[PDB]
């Protein structure tokens, strides 16, 4: 076209389209060719353009061939949220070559970048953003824990703990919530840097808490007792391939 | 008559998308995966009336998973397991 | 859609649920039970894939033989263990 | 310099084969079909059919060493009496050179080979008749033998078109014993080989098992010797709808 003209949020909903749909080259293609059309100076692009490139990038790698006990973003800065003057204006052709699940991590440090930036005014990050920034934590985590970056993993499975815990009490983020403390585990699991001390206590907390939860009877509880089975024979891996 | 045949093949091209198999060699891997599905379901058994449970469920594949199932093969194992029924649940 | 799919599994939960059924292991078998066992009896034969490809791959070979499952399980200490040789 | 009797040839390389010397059968083809005189002869089918059995064999034996598709094409049933684009003129039979059958891959060369037993076999009739009942029978033995190397070759599209071809021929028959148990095995196997492609959808997959189903079934009845066998066929079916069905709900 004459000077393609990019409406991001349609670009954005036919990018989940083709997501949805298990065509992950397309989708990414389609955030890589949106991003580098739009203009380079003056504009900060739609967050969710970098999270589905992400996911589809990941997906084609897959598809084809210390504790933060108390993360807290509330009282303590976010040392992982970079300034949008390191924000890539072009090029995103690159992310197609090399370390596909490092391609995916630094689109996904990036949509952290835009649903992270402080505002001018004092006024905080709504529950969205915060909500968002946990999904992409999580998202980070699972390619990490794919990726056999476990600590990394951990780190950010405990991050996305930190942002969800700062939302108003809801089904959704009680969800999200164990979702975390469940992930956490899964990753912990796999850590040999971590005493086993340190494990146990860790297990035991996340095993309470699903416990608690079932007892409130939830949607999920199949699922729910899933997590619960993992966590009990890891407890009693622990507990018994230690002092025996 | 090879029950898993068809799935391993695509499983290969999953993991291989450029690499063939002989029928012969499915053959032999049909055949573990028979072998491993029935020391599972038998442990499984075996476990079920132990606890004095008539029903086999997703636990008692998973107990039976980490005595059948060498070291880490197992670790996977059970993870993969957590995972296909939390997907399965959702 | 099938359960497989609902599960992210390529083996078959519906065949594997039956042959648990006809086996007679027990007086029910709950709805869990396959797409646990359909996930582990997958995850195993992608292992074993994985290794036989690379040994195929490692005999300059684009097809995979029985001589190439028998190295790929060898040489795995687990495999090895778990179906002997 | 020497002289060749094909029949008598035929039989020793048929003869081969039967004692599995796969080796020693494809050899007896080879040097039989390129010291024949270059020109005025169509040689006898058979040393075609037989050197692909025998280059096939001894791939399979020797790997297994130790220590699109048409949905109309499937959803018919009537005889295909139609041009068969698929025999080829005799001016592309291989004269010489039947060495390099043993080279490189050897079920890409036994299926040229077995394209030229179908090109001599199926070879139009001088006056316009069509051809004989042996002729059909053989072609279709020789569709199904694509089929089943295309399976182990993973062209599994062509594998199903090629038996979908044979049961058009055998369908051609007169009706006899022999000839209802290579279709009830055409049907089965065309059957079998569905469950290696995915671009078949539920549907067609689903009416193509209840007909094998319905025919296996109905040949259940007339009590066939081979009764084992056809109950095997008719429970993996049986398993093959169930699972199709299962997509359903």
């Amino acid at each position: 076209r004459h000077k393609v003209q990019i409406d991001m949020e349609r670009q954005v909903q036919i990018a989940k389209d083709l997501l949805a749909q298990k065509k992950f080259l397309e989708a990414a293609k389609r955030c890589q060719q949106t991003l580098d059309s739009l203009p380079k100076d003056g504009l900060l692009p739609d967050p969710e353009l970098f999270t589905i490139f992400a996911q589809a990038v990941y997906n084609m790698e897959v598809q084809n061939s210390h504790e933060l006990a108390n993360f807290s973003p509330a009282n303590e800065h976010d040392d992982e949220i970079e300034d949008v003057s390191q924000l890539r204006k072009s090029g995103f052709h690159i992310y197609f070559e090399n370390d596909l699940y490092e391609n995916a991590l630094d689109l996904l440090a990036q949509a952290l970048m835009l649903l992270g930036r402080p505002t001018a005014d004092g006024q905080s990050l709504t529950e969205n953003s915060r909500l968002r920034i946990g999904d992409v934590y999580i998202l980070m985590g699972d390619i990490e824990r794919e990726a056999e970056m476990f600590s990394r993993a951990i780190h950010h499975y405990l991050k996305a703990l930190g942002y969800y815990k700062t939302l108003k009490p809801a089904e959704q983020v009680t969800e999200k919530v164990i979702q975390a403390e469940f992930l956490v585990c899964d990753a912990l699991r796999w850590v040999d840097q971590v005493p086993a001390k340190d494990k146990l206590k860790r297990f035991k907390h996340a095993k309470a808490l699903l416990e608690k939860h079932m007892t409130t009877r939830p949607k999920d509880s199949e699922l729910q007792q899933a997590r619960l089975a993992q966590i009990q024979d890891d407890i009693d891996e622990v507990q018994e391939n230690q002092q025996h | 008559k090879e029950t898993y045949s068809s799935y391993i093949y695509k499983v290969l091209k999953q993991t291989h998308p450029d690499t063939g198999i002989s029928q012969k060699s499915m053959s032999i891997l049909n055949s573990f995966v028979n072998d491993i599905f029935e020391r599972i379901a038998t442990e499984a058994s075996k476990l079920a009336a132990y606890n004095k449970k008539s029903t086999i469920s997703a636990r008692e594949i998973q107990t039976a998973v980490r005595l059948i199932l060498p070291g880490e093969l197992a670790k996977h194992a059970v993870s993969e397991g957590t995972r296909a029924v939390t997907k399965y649940s959702s | 859609q099938s359960r497989s799919a609902k599960a992210g599994l390529t083996f078959p939960v519906g065949r594997v649920h039956r042959l648990l059924r006809r086996g007679n292991y027990a007086q029910r078998i709950g709805s869990g039970a396959p797409v646990y066992l359909t996930a582990v009896l997958e995850y195993l034969a992608a292992e074993i894939l994985e290794l036989a490809g690379n040994a195929a791959r490692d005999n300059k070979k684009t097809r995979i033989i029985p001589r190439h499952l028998q190295l790929a399980i060898r040489n795995d200490d687990e495999l090895n263990k778990l179906l002997g040789n």
